[PDB]
RNA sequence: UCGAAGGUGGGAUCGGCGAUUGGGACGAAGUCGUAACAAGGUAGCCGUACCGGAAGGUGCGGCUGGAUC
RNA sequence: CUGGGCAGUAACUGACGCUGAGGAGCGAAAGCGUGGGGAGCGAACAGGAUUAGAUACCCUGGUAGUCCACGCCGUAAACG
RNA sequence: AGAAGCACCGGCCAACUACGUGCCAGCAGCCGCGGUAAUACGUAGGGUGCGAGCGUUGUCCGGAAUUACUGGGCGUAAAGAGCUCGUAGGUGGUUUGUCGCGUUGUUCGUGAAAUCUCACGGCUUAACUGUGAGCGUGCGGGCGAUACGGGCAGACUAGAGU
RNA sequence: CAGCUUGUUGGUGGGGUGACGGCCUACCAAGGCGACGACGGGUAGCCGGCCUGAGAGGGUGUCCGGCCACACUGGGACUGA
C-alpha cells in the first residue's frame, strides 16, 4: 500500500497471546492440591472426569486433570503439574503428572508405562 | 549400536535382497509379521523413506550418523546422491566388503572392528574411517594365519572386485586409485528418493 | 508404458426427493515419462469406473513441456482458478519439490530437477491447473530466437548453452 | 496527473502488444527514442520513426508479429518507479527469465542491456525488464 | 543568539528495509566571529572544538546569502 | 556554601480489596411469548425519538441487500 | 444579488500541477435551546374491535414534532 | 564370554489383528473415538520408527504469501473517511548548459581473534583442532563516468490557470 | 504521555580542569528542543555471535572473546602515572 505509506506507518504483526501462563515460564511446576473433585464434560462426549483445585506455587489457582485410572490424592497432596489441555473438559489446561511427588503411578500398566509413570517389573 | 538381529527381515518389508544372495528370501518375497501377504497402499511418503531405508541396512548405518552423511553431501559439488553413495562408498568396512576379504557386510565390519586392518601402518579399528585417494588397507602382520582370513586366500574370484580399488598378491593389501563415481558402484537401490527424503 | 498418478478421489453428492445421490470423481494425471503430460478429470458412479474415465480424457489433451534436460529452461508463475503455483529451475543433483499435487504433473512430464511452491489455494484440482498454466508459459531458447530475429548466442546465457549439449552429447 | 512517462511508453506498447496493433503512436523525449532503440537491437520491435506532431515531436513505433498470431514482445514491466528507485550494481545485475530476457539498465555510458551492462563492468539504475 | 547561527542542514538515506530515499533535516549550532547573517543564506561550515554545550561548528563563509 | 539519610506537607500515577450493582459468555431435557429466514402471515434492515414483561411496536427520513404495474 | 460547468478563438502567464497525515468548512431525518405559527398529518396517549393475551397490525380521536427566525447536534443502507 | 531399551501402530504419518470393556472405565495436538462384534480405550501377539537412548511439557523460528520490502488485499467475504477545501510531507511534463550530493567504476585504510562456508593438515575415525582463502551486505580518504534522480542558472507550450 | 526547559539556550570578564566546554560563578541578551515524537510511562546491559529460514526477515545475547556498569544500600573524598 504505497510505500510512503509504510515508511510513516509500518508494518506490525499481530500480538502472539500467551498459550499457558499461570507456570510463568516453567516446564513444571507444583502446588497443594485441594478439592479433588470429579466433573462432567460438554454436549457429546459424555463421562465423568477426574480433575483438581491445586494451587501451585506461582501463587495462583489452576484446574488440573489427572491422567489414567486411580488415584491417592484427597487434600494436601504435593502435586506436579504439566501443561496440556484437556479438549472436553472446558477450561482445564494442565495435566497431572503420573509418578510424581505425592501421585503413585498407574498399578498395572504394561504399555506405554512412561507417561503415567510405572518401573518396568519386579 | 548396531542392529544385532535378523537379516532377512529387513530385507523382506523393503521388498530387495539386501545382502548377496539368500535362500530365505525368494521363498517368502513379502513383508513379515501376521499381516504379511496384505495389499499395501503405495504412498509417496511410503517410496522415500523405504529408499532410505534401503541405504542404512546394506551398510548398517544408524539414522544420526547417516543424516551428517547428508549435511555434506548436499553442501558438495555435483549431485547428492552421487556424492552420497560416494562417501558410503568410503566407509573402510564397505572397502573390505568389495575388494573380497569377507563374505557378508555384517562380518567385514567385525573385521576392522576387531582391528585385524592397518592403513598407513596405522592400527585402525573404527568401522567408519573414510578412505582417501591413495590409501593402502593393509593386514596386520599377527592376523595372518588365521581362519577367516585364509578362507578370503582362494575365494578371490566369485565376486567381482570393482575398478576403484586393487587387490595384490600374497600381500593380501587393497590399494584404492581414486573416489568411485557412479558406474562402479552396485544398484539395488535408487539414488533421487533419498534426496526427496530429506526435503520433507 | 506410460506412467500415470491419481491425485484425489472425493465423494461428491447430489440432493433428491428421496435422499442422496453419490458419485465419485477421481483426478488423474497421465504423463509419457519423457515430455508429455496431459490431465483429464473423470467423474462415474463407481471408483474405478472414474479412474477409467480420467485416464481416457488425460490421453486426449496432451502437449509438449519444453525441457533442458532434466529441468525446465526459465521461471515461470502460472494462475488457475485461485490457485498459484511457481515453478523454478534446479541443479541437476536435487530432485523434484513439490507439494502433493504438483508432484504428479512434473513427474509424469518427465522434470527431474525442479522446486515448486504453491501460494493461492490449497485444493488439489486447482493447483494441477495452475502448474499446467506454469508449463504453457514456458518456452524453448531456439524458439525464443526466431521470436527475435536473433541468433541463440547471445539470446541465451552461457549456462544453458552448454548445460543443453551435456545432454544428447 | 501525468507522472513518470516511462511507465506510459510500456504501458502503450502493452495496451497494443494485447490488442495486435500494428503501430503505436505517443509523445516524444529523449529517454524514450534511446530505449526505443535498445527494443529495436534486440529485435522486440522493429524500426521505429519521428513524425512531426502539432507541438513538440512525436515517436511513432512500427510493431513485429510472427508468421501466425505470435507476439514478439512476451511481457513488459516498469522496475524502477518514481515512488520507489532501484539501483544495481555490476556484481548484481538482474537476471530476466533467467538470461533469456533483457533488463534496460541506465548506465552512465548510455542505456545499455544485462549482459552489455556486464562484460563493461558498470552498474546503474534498472528502467524496465523487457523479457 | 548574539554571534551564534542555527544551520538546518539536510541528509538523504535509503531506507533499511524498503528502499526509498529518505530526505531528512538536522540543525546546529555554529559560530559567528562577526553576526553577518540573516534569515536564508546557504551557508557553509566546518566542525570544530566543543565551542559551547552545544555548539560545534563554525561559519566558514556565506554564498548567495539571504535574497 | 553545597550536601546523603531523616522529618513535615499537598498533589501526580499504577495495582489489591469492597456491602451493593450494571452488563457479557457458557451451561439441561426450566418458564412466557414468536421478532427474523417464504409476501416468516404487518416486506426487511440503517440513523434518531418516545413507549412497552421480553423479544419488539409506532412516528420522520433513507436503502433494495424487497415488491408492484 | 450570486457560485460552478461546457464548447469555440488560441489573445496572455510559462509547470504556477496531482494528492493531502493532523486540521477546517459543509452536512437528509430525528432530536435540543429561545421566540413565533399550527390547516393537515401524527410518536407518546386514550377508547373500540381482533385475539389464549394484543402494551401491536386495522378504526375513531389526538399532544410533542413536522412549518418560520436565529443557534446547537454532526449521525444514516450519508450507497454506485 | 560381562552389556537393550523406549515411544508409536484411524487420517495427517512409517506401522493390525484377537480378547476384555459397553457413553462406563477411560483416550486425544486437531475433528473425533467408546451406547454388545472398537484397526482410536486396557492387555497379549505382531509390526514400524529410532537406539544408550526414547517420549511428554515449557520456549522461539518455520509451515503462515495469516503484517505481504522480496511477497497480499478493500462492489457483495474483514476493509474507501458522508463530502470537499487546504498545512507540513510524498510526487512531478518537454528542453539547453553546469556542479558530481544520490547512483556507479576503481584503488589504498578499516571491517580483531574465535564461530561460519571452501581447501588441505594433525588427534586410530569423527566431534574437536591448526593453517590458507573467501566472508565482513558497511564506513572514511584520493582519482574516473554523467544516462537517470536531485541542486543551481535559463528556454518552451502540450498539463494547469487567465 | 502534547507543551517541556531559567544555569535552561547564547555572549563577555574571571574561577576550574590532564584538557575543550554553563563544567562553575557574576552581570548582560531572550533564547533552546518538539508531530522527522520533546517531556513522560513500560522494559532491557550492548556487540562479535547463537537458533530458525530458500533468502529477505523473525526470536535471542547462554559458553568463548571485546566493551560498559556495579561490589551490604545511599553518598563522599583521599593516595597515586
Ligand atoms: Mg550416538
Ligand atoms: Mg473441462
Ligand atoms: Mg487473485
Ligand atoms: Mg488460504
Ligand atoms: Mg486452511
Ligand atoms: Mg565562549
Ligand atoms: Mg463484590
Ligand atoms: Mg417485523
Ligand atoms: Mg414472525
Ligand atoms: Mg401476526
Ligand atoms: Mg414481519
Ligand atoms: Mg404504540
Ligand atoms: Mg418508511
Ligand atoms: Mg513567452
Ligand atoms: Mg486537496
Ligand atoms: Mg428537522
Ligand atoms: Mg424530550
Ligand atoms: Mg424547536
Ligand atoms: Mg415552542
Ligand atoms: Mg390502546
Ligand atoms: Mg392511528
Ligand atoms: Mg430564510
Ligand atoms: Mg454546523
Ligand atoms: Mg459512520
Ligand atoms: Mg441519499
Ligand atoms: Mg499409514
Ligand atoms: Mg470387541
Ligand atoms: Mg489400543
Ligand atoms: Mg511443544
Ligand atoms: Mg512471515
Ligand atoms: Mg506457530
Ligand atoms: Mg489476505
Ligand atoms: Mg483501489
Ligand atoms: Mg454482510
Ligand atoms: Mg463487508
Ligand atoms: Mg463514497
Ligand atoms: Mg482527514
Ligand atoms: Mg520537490
Ligand atoms: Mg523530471
Ligand atoms: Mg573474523
Ligand atoms: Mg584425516
Ligand atoms: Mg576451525
Ligand atoms: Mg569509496
Ligand atoms: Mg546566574
Ligand atoms: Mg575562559
Ligand atoms: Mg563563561
Ligand atoms: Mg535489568
Ligand atoms: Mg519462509
Ligand atoms: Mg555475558
Ligand atoms: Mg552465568
Ligand atoms: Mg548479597
Ligand atoms: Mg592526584
Amino acid at each position: 500500500p504505497t510505500i510512503q505509506q509504510l515508511v510513516r506507518k509500518g508494518r506490525r504483526d499481530k500480538i502472539s497471546k500467551v498459550k499457558t501462563a499461570a507456570l510463568k515460564g516453567s516446564p513444571q511446576r507444583r502446588g497443594v492440591c485441594t478439592r479433588v473433585y470429579t466433573t462432567t464434560p460438554k454436549k457429546p462426549n459424555s463421562a465423568l472426569r477426574k480433575v483438581a483445585r491445586v494451587k501451585l506455587t506461582s501463587q495462583v489457582e489452576v484446574t488440573a486433570y489427572i491422567p489414567g485410572e486411580g488415584h491417592n490424592l484427597q487434600e494436601h497432596s504435593m502435586v506436579l503439574v504439566r501443561g496440556g489441555r484437556v479438549k472436553d473438559l472446558p477450561g482445564v489446561r494442565y495435566k497431572i503428572i503420573r509418578g510424581s511427588l505425592d501421585t503413585q503411578g498407574v498399578k498395572n500398566r504394561k504399555q506405554a508405562r512412561s507417561r503415567y509413570g510405572a518401573k518396568k517389573e519386579k | 549400536a548396531r542392529y544385532t538381529g535378523p537379516v532377512t527381515r529387513k530385507s523382506r518389508r523393503l521388498r530387495t535382497d539386501l545382502v548377496g544372495g539368500d535362500q530365505a528370501f525368494e521363498k517368502r518375497p513379502y513383508p513379515p509379521g501376521q499381516h504379511g501377504r496384505a495389499r499395501i497402499k503405495e504412498s509417496e511418503y511410503l517410496l522415500q523413506l523405504q529408499e532410505k531405508q534401503k541405504a542404512r541396512f546394506t551398510y548398517g548405518v544408524m539414522e544420526k550418523q547417516f543424516r551428517r552423511y547428508y549435511e555434506e553431501a548436499v553442501r558438495q559439488p555435483g549431485k547428492t546422491g552421487e556424492e552420497l553413495l560416494k562417501i558410503l562408498e568410503s566407509r573402510l568396512d564397505n572397502v573390505i566388503y568389495r575388494a573380497g576379504l569377507a563374505r557378508t557386510r555384517r562380518m567385514a565390519r567385525q573385521l576392522v572392528s576387531h582391528g585385524h586392518f592397518n592403513v598407513n601402518g596405522v592400527h585402525v579399528n573404527v568401522p567408519s574411517y573414510r578412505v582417501s585417494q591413495y590409501d593402502i588397507v593393509d593386514v596386520r602382520d599377527k592376523s595372518l594365519n588365521t581362519v577367516p582370513f585364509q578362507i578370503a586366500r582362494e575365494t578371490a574370484g566369485e565376486r567381482p572386485i570393482p575398478s576403484w580399488l586393487q587387490v595384490v598378491g600374497e600381500r593380501q593389501r587393497v590399494l584404492i586409485h581414486q573416489l568411485p563415481e557412479r558406474a562402479q558402484i552396485d544398484v539395488p537401490l535408487t539414488e533421487q528418493l533419498i534426496v526427496e527424503y530429506y526435503s520433507k | 508404458n506410460y506412467l500415470e498418478r491419481v491425485v484425489a478421489i472425493n465423494r461428491v453428492s447430489k440432493v433428491v426427493k428421496g435422499g442422496r445421490r453419490f458419485s465419485f470423481t477421481a483426478l488423474v494425471i497421465v504423463g509419457d515419462g519423457n515430455g508429455m503430460v496431459g490431465v483429464g478429470y473423470g467423474k462415474a458412479k463407481e471408483v474405478p469406473a472414474a479412474i477409467a474415465k480420467g485416464v481416457e480424457e488425460a490421453r486426449k489433451s496432451f502437449f509438449r513441456v519444453p525441457l533442458i534436460g532434466g529441468t525446465i529452461t526459465h521461471p515461470v508463475q502460472g494462475e488457475a482458478a485461485a490457485g498459484v503455483v511457481l515453478l523454478r529451475p534446479a541443479s541437476p543433483g536435487t530432485g523434484v519439490i513439490a507439494g502433493g499435487a504438483a508432484r504428479a504433473v512434473l513427474e509424469c512430464a518427465g522434470v527431474h530437477d525442479i522446486l515448486a511452491k504453491s501460494l493461492g489455494s490449497d485444493n488439489a484440482i486447482n493447483v494441477v491447473h495452475a502448474t499446467v498454466a506454469a508449463l504453457k508459459l514456458l518456452q524453448r531458447p531456439e524458439e525464443v530466437a526466431a521470436r527475435r530475429g536473433l541468433p541463440i548466442e547471445d539470446v541465451a546465457p552461457a549456462g544453458m548453452l552448454k548445460a543443453r549439449r551435456k545432454s544428447e552429447a | 496527473t501525468m507522472t513518470d512517462p516511462i511507465a506510459d511508453f510500456l504501458t502503450r506498447l502493452r495496451n497494443a502488444n494485447s490488442a495486435y496493433h500494428d503501430e503505436v503512436s505517443l509523445p516524444h523525449s529523449k529517454l524514450k527514442a534511446n530505449i526505443a532503440q535498445i527494443l529495436k537491437n534486440e529485435g522486440y520491435i522493429s524500426d521505429f520513426r519521428t513524425e512531426d506532431a502539432r507541438v513538440g515531436k512525436s515517436l511513432v513505433i512500427q510493431l513485429k508479429y510472427g508468421p501466425s498470431r505470435e507476439r514478439s514482445i512476451a511481457g513488459l514491466r516498469r522496475v524502477s518507479k518514481p515512488g520507489l528507485r532501484v539501483y544495481a550494481k555490476s556484481t548484481n545485475l538482474p537476471r530476466v527469465l533467467g538470461g533469456l530476457g533483457v533488463a534496460i539498465i541506465s548506465t552512465s555510458s548510455g542505456l545499455l542491456t544485462d549482459r552489455q551492462a556486464a562484460r563493461q563492468g558498470v552498474g546503474g539504475e534498472v528502467l524496465a525488464y523487457v523479457w | 543568539m548574539q554571534k551564534t547561527i542555527v544551520v538546518e542542514l539536510e541528509d538523504r538515506m535509503r531506507h533499511p528495509l524498503y528502499g526509498k530515499i529518505i530526505r531528512t533535516t538536522k540543525k546546529v549550532k555554529a559560530h559567528d566571529e562577526d553576526s553577518v547573517a540573516g534569515i536564508g543564506d546557504r551557508v557553509s561550515l566546518m566542525e570544530t572544538r566543543p565551542l559551547s554545550a552545544t555548539k560545534r561548528w563554525r561559519l566558514v563563509e556565506i554564498l548567495e546569502k539571504a535574497k
